[PDB]
RNA sequence: UCAAAGAGUGCU
């Protein structure tokens, strides 16, 4: 008991993900690749002023 | 008062409403 | 309401006419209302509804 | 949009544990329920009792919450979101239900029951802005033209108005002998009310109606002639005389039928 | 106090509460029945 | 046939019953069918021969 | 035991879960009334609304389908679900679907018993899980298309693999198929069990008997 | 003793009808979401090509 | 804007469906490391019965368990060489690889 | 928005109307 | 049958 999350985000991942979505979410991911140069330490600090 | 209940009240239903040709033969 | 008042509106949308069916159902929708504007298809048709 | 309406109703809910009338675990139980009715009406194939089924379950958690007030609260009302949302949303149901399906007379019939019945909520103009726009999408039919009249002739009392709705109603709908009938009856209506009031006034100190007997008969005549005979006149002479003689055996039950409302009015001549 | 049967009564409803059902199961005989 | 018997004019199929004829799905079809007719008027000297 | 066969018996536990979309249109267009295409579009509530309807037509002829009212066919019947169920409820639940079957013996003939049946075949699924106990029931009732209709819509369980010819066919199962089932051993016993249950609950009828009575002399034959 | 366990209604995320559309849950956690300042931006550059 | 946004967060807290579970023993004698595993597959419904799954097979171990994210598909990889790709919850293998490697 | 409670036309539309304000103008 | 890939139709 407890060992998994209570409530799962449909956008993210869905347990339920029918074929044709599962291609919707796949291009669709790949359109918001994000890139390697873009890792970072810490996700807030990108995108800062200098 | 007795006589303003015997005249006729306007009846209306929707209250009791509330509760192929072009193929030839093969030979 | 049945064949015989579509022919005779048939007739009276053809000339440019407004019947009574047509000045009844225009008057309940447009505002009186600055002016109020509606589509028509016919040009012929207008000079009968501003008219009424 | 599921989910804009999913959020409208959070207040609310926060309104209710706040309060202490619902826990957590029954607010959530009220929400999935709530939740699959949203997902049900703006899908695909979404039918009218799918918004009846909705209204009705919404209704009875207005029944708990108030039975709930009196037993946890003891209060008759918590001056909260909580007390006019419910009704307030129920209204909203309404407004789809009937937009999404104007065809079905059922559904704007409870759509006036449920608004008339709360009568302080809902102002008589919220009341007449449904009509209006009932009559405007269904003018043919008759019993609604009767409906407005009925309504504000007995709760209202406006008869000037009253008399405008069959006056609206007869244009559109000259041929069907039960309008004529309602507004007879309603004209002899106002006119033994009135002449009660004199009587009355004297206590503490009609041919109008036959007018309109007479244009009824006239009217009909015509509309019969228009009907049996098609689009086109008849040309053989002896039928044009058996479609009169059809007209006056269909007008003189139009008249019978009339004199029988006379002698219901005992004070009139 | 307690709950009186007509408030009982709703609150099933509203809770959709499935116990009811469940001993009205488990006090089934296949005797009774015939 | 037996309908032209009961009807001889499409103005007489909307109020005529053909219950005994027709059943119940059948008989409203003739009657909607009657008033979005397409057929012309036809004299009485002409109904007597079809009758 | 290989994976595959492992997997299966899993997929078998799992056969009523309906994980996608696609297993709950195989579930819910499984039906006895109407055919697949409407049967999807059906709701639970419009097909207990014909079933309450149709129990009380049942109850008329006799008083015992009245009690299933409080029971199976119960308005909060709509939102209960077997695989949401614990074991104990589980045995519990399949016990008082059993009793109707058994009730309902002798009235397949009668249209509101297919109605009635309906909701248990959408609603608890017992073509899935009580496969046996249908199909035992309605084993006199082969000719009628009732049956057919069964057979389309139910995975025959091990015992009754010679009705598989006559599954989705036009023609129905003949009366010679039918004494290959009760020769098979393993099926007369089972059987047994189940004519057991009917004498302890004198809901054996005439048809049942007259039926069983031919098939296990045709198999002395 | 007492038990509960994460446990899904079917019919609740996969609907009875093939029509009606599933619903979608969501949950606003932040950590279910990772890299927003990455993902905002390419979001960004995507728009401007 | 963020005292509103974190609120729309704390709004949405609501909608969501269902909780975590929870083990916690109603007297303080019982000890949740002393509650043994059988019985939770006692108290546990039937389906998730069913969900957990417990297979025993040898040519190929150890085994190696992956689990995707989305969760539908289990990967697992023995030490021999064997690697199946399966989803546990319809039961259905979509690959197999037998390679002696 | 024009509505069939109050008369937006100003004159009587129907023969109707012209018969009954004839009344109401005769009567008082 | 599942299982992966196309090409049209209805409708929010």
């Amino acid at each position: 008991p407890g060992a998994g999350e209570a409530n799962y985000d449909a956008l993210e991942l869905n347990p339920f993900e029918t074929k044709k979505q599962r291609q919707e979410q796949e291009v669709r991911t790949l359109l918001n690749k994000l890139p390697a140069d873009t890792i970072t330490l810490d996700p807030n600090s990108i995108g800062s002023v200098d | 008062e007795t006589n303003l209940k015997k005249l006729p009240k306007l009846e209306t239903g929707f209250d009791a409403l509330a509760n192929d040709w072009f193929t030839l033969p093969k030979p | 309401k049945g064949a015989a008042e579509a022919l005779e509106n048939a007739n009276d949308i053809s000339e440019g006419l407004v019947s009574e069916s047509l000045k009844a159902i225009l008057d309940l929708n447009l505002p009186k209302a600055k002016n109020i504007t509606l589509a028509i298809s016919d040009k012929n048709l207008g000079p009968s509804i501003k008219e009424e | 949009k599921t989910r804009y309406y999913l959020e409208q109703c959070i207040p609310e809910m926060d309104d209710l544990v706040e309060k202490g009338l619902f826990t957590k675990n029954e607010v959530s139980l009220i929400m999935k329920k709530r939740t699959d009715f949203e997902h049900r009406l703006n899908s695909r194939g979404s039918s009218i009792n799918d918004y009846i089924k909705y209204i009705n379950y919404e209704s009875n958690v207005n029944k708990l919450r108030a039975k709930r007030c009196k037993r946890i609260l003891q209060v008759k009302k918590t001056n909260s979101l909580s007390d006019w949302s419910i009704q307030q949303r129920i209204g909203f149901i309404y407004q789809r239900g009937t937009n999404k399906f104007p065809q079905d007379l059922k559904f704007w019939a409870m759509y006036l029951n449920y608004m008339k019945a709360r009568g302080n909520q809902t102002s008589y103009k919220k009341i007449h802005n449904i009509y209006n726009q009932l009559l405007k999408l269904h003018p043919t039919n008759v019993d609604i033209w009767i409906s407005c009249a009925k309504y504000e002739y007995e709760v209202h009392a406006n008869f000037k108005s009253c008399r405008n709705i069959f006056q609206n109603g007869l244009r559109f709908n000259p041929d069907v002998p039960k309008l004529w009938y309602e507004y007879v009856k309603f004209e002899l209506n106002f006119i033994t009310k009135l002449i009660n009031r004199r009587k009355v006034m004297g206590l503490i100190n009609g041919d109008i109606a036959l007018t309109i007997f007479d244009v009824c008969m006239k009217t009909l005549g015509k509309h019969y002639i228009n009907k049996h005979k098609g689009y086109y006149a008849i040309s053989d002479s002896k039928m044009n005389i058996e479609l009169n003689k059809e007209t006056l055996n269909y007008l003189f039950s139009e008249s019978l039928r009339y004199i029988k409302l006379f002698d219901e009015f005992l004070d009139l001549e | 106090p307690p709950p009186d049967e007509e408030e009982q009564l709703l609150a099933k409803f509203v809770f959709g509460d499935t116990t009811d059902l469940q001993e009205n199961l488990a006090k089934f005989n296949a005797d009774f029945i015939f | 046939a037996r309908i032209i018997l009961t009807m001889g004019i499409r103005s007489k199929a909307s109020e005529t019953d053909l219950s005994e004829i027709l059943p119940e799905e059948i008989e409203e079809r003739v009657k909607t069918a009657a008033e979005v007719s397409m057929g012309t008027e036809i004299t009485q000297t002409d109904l007597d021969n079809i009758n | 035991s290989s994976l595959s066969d492992q997997l299966a018996q899993v997929a078998s536990n799992n056969a009523t879960v309906a994980l996608d979309r696609k297993r709950r249109q195989k579930l819910h267009s499984a039906s006895l009334i109407y055919n697949s295409k409407t049967a999807a579009t059906q709701d639970y509530d419009f097909i207990f609304e014909n079933a309450s309807k149709a129990l009380e037509e049942l109850s008329q002829i006799e008083p015992k389908f009245a009690i299933f009212s409080r029971t199976l066919f119960s308005e909060s019947s709509i939102s209960l679900d077997r695989n949401v169920q614990t074991k104990e409820e589980i045995k519990d639940l399949d016990n008082a679907i059993n009793a109707y079957l058994l009730l309902a013996s002798s009235k397949w003939y009668l249209a509101p018993t297919l109605h009635a049946t309906e909701w248990l075949v959408r609603r608890f699924q017992i073509h899935v899980k009580n496969t046996e106990m249908l199909l035992l029931s309605t084993l006199n009732y082969y000719q009628t298309p009732v049956f057919k209709r069964i057979l389309s819509i139910i995975k025959l369980p091990p015992l009754f693999n010679c009705l598989s010819n006559f599954v989705r066919s036009e023609k129905p199962p003949t009366a010679l198929t039918m004494i290959k089932l009760f020769n098979d051993m393993d099926f007369l016993k089972l059987y047994t069990s189940y004519l057991d249950q009917c004498i302890k609950h004198n809901a054996t009828y005439t048809n049942q008997l007259l039926f069983t009575t031919c098939c296990f002399i045709n198999v002395v034959a | 003793m007492k038990i509960k366990t994460i446990k899904r209604s079917a019919d609740d995320y996969v609907p009875v009808k093939s029509t009606q559309e599933s619903q979608m849950p969501r949950n606003l956690n932040p950590e279910l979401h990772p890299f927003e300042r990455a993902r905002e931006y390419t979001k960004a550059l995507n728009a401007t090509k | 804007q963020y005292k509103k946004a974190v609120s729309s967060a704390a709004a949405t807290d609501y909608l969501l469906p269902e909780s975590n579970g929870y083990l916690e023993p109603e007297n303080e004698l019982e000890k949740t490391f002393k509650v043994q595993q059988s019985e939770i597959k006692s108290s546990v419904d039937v389906s998730t019965a069913n969900k957990a799954l417990d297979l025993s097979l040898k040519e190929f171990g150890p085994y190696h368990i992956k689990y995707a994210k989305n969760g539908t598909h289990l990967l697992i990889t023995g030490r021999k060489g064997h690697v199946a790709s399966m989803d546990w919850r319809k039961g259905q293998l979509r690959a197999e690889l037998f390679l002696n490697e | 928005h024009a509505s069939a409670f109050t008369r937006t036309q100003d004159v009587p539309q129907t023969e109707l109307q012209e018969k009954v304000d004839q009344v109401l103008q005769e009567s008082n």
